């Protein structure tokens, strides 16, 4: 299998999601 | 960690999150970083908590500087609940237009193939790459070949905002 979202890679969804969830691990 | 009410309201209204959700997210962030700023090196250190042998330092420059909107080298918490609302809760437009703010680098308004690379770069060194053969290897250059020649419609070498959006949409 591959992360499910590294399809978006160069299309912006990748690096939103990874920007959001480090985020989250900040507030967390 | 108590929150001025009408800061609240007003980072309220301008995120997707309920009132609620604000300060939650407030006592969280306070709870990790107590001064209300988060610097470069705490945010570095959130994404190698997550991919120790990975590398995130390029990845988590590129990002941090898009989230420090003032450009004083913290993120406060305005800063953190709305690159939160937008990257986790926005349309697919706005998420979209704020990896263009990330990619666009020199801030000259388009997306030049080096821009596209770099990111995509970063993300690989610090996730790591599909293993393939050795002869369909996955490597950030031809990955970013064929998209940008897919996006770029007038091949002109440089990628608009409208570009960028019709990336994966289907027409
Ligand atoms: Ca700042
Ligand atoms: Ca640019
Ligand atoms: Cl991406
Ligand atoms: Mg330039
Ligand atoms: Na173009």
């Amino acid at each position: 299998s591959v992360p499910r979202f590294i399809k978006y890679t160069g299309y912006g969804n990748a690096a939103g999601l990874l920007a959001a969830r480090g985020l989250m691990a900040g507030g967390r | 960690s108590k929150l001025k009410p009408e800061v609240v309201e007003e980072l309220t209204r301008k995120t997707y999150f309920t009132e609620k959700e604000v300060q939650q997210w407030y006592k969280g962030f306070i709870k990790d970083c107590p001064s209300g700023q988060l610097d470069a090196a705490g945010f570095q250190k959130i994404y190698k908590q997550f991919f120790p042998f990975g590398d995130p330092t390029k990845f988590a420059t590129f990002v941090f500087n898009v989230f420090d909107e003032n450009k004083d080298g913290r993120i406060e918490f305005s800063e953190f609940i709305q690159a939160l609302s937008v990257t986790s809760r926005g349309t697919l437009d706005e998420k979209l237009r704020w990896a263009f703010k990330l990619y666009d680098l020199d801030n000259d308004g388009y997306i030049t193939r080096n821009e596209m690379l770099d990111i995509v770069d970063a993300i690989y060194q610090m996730v790591g790459n599909t293993v393939e053969l050795p002869e369909e290897e996955n490597t950030p250059e031809k990955r970013v070949d064929r998209i940008f020649a897919m996006m770029d419609k007038n091949a002109d070498g440089k990628l608009t905002l409208q570009e960028f959006q019709e990336g994966s949409k289907a027409d």
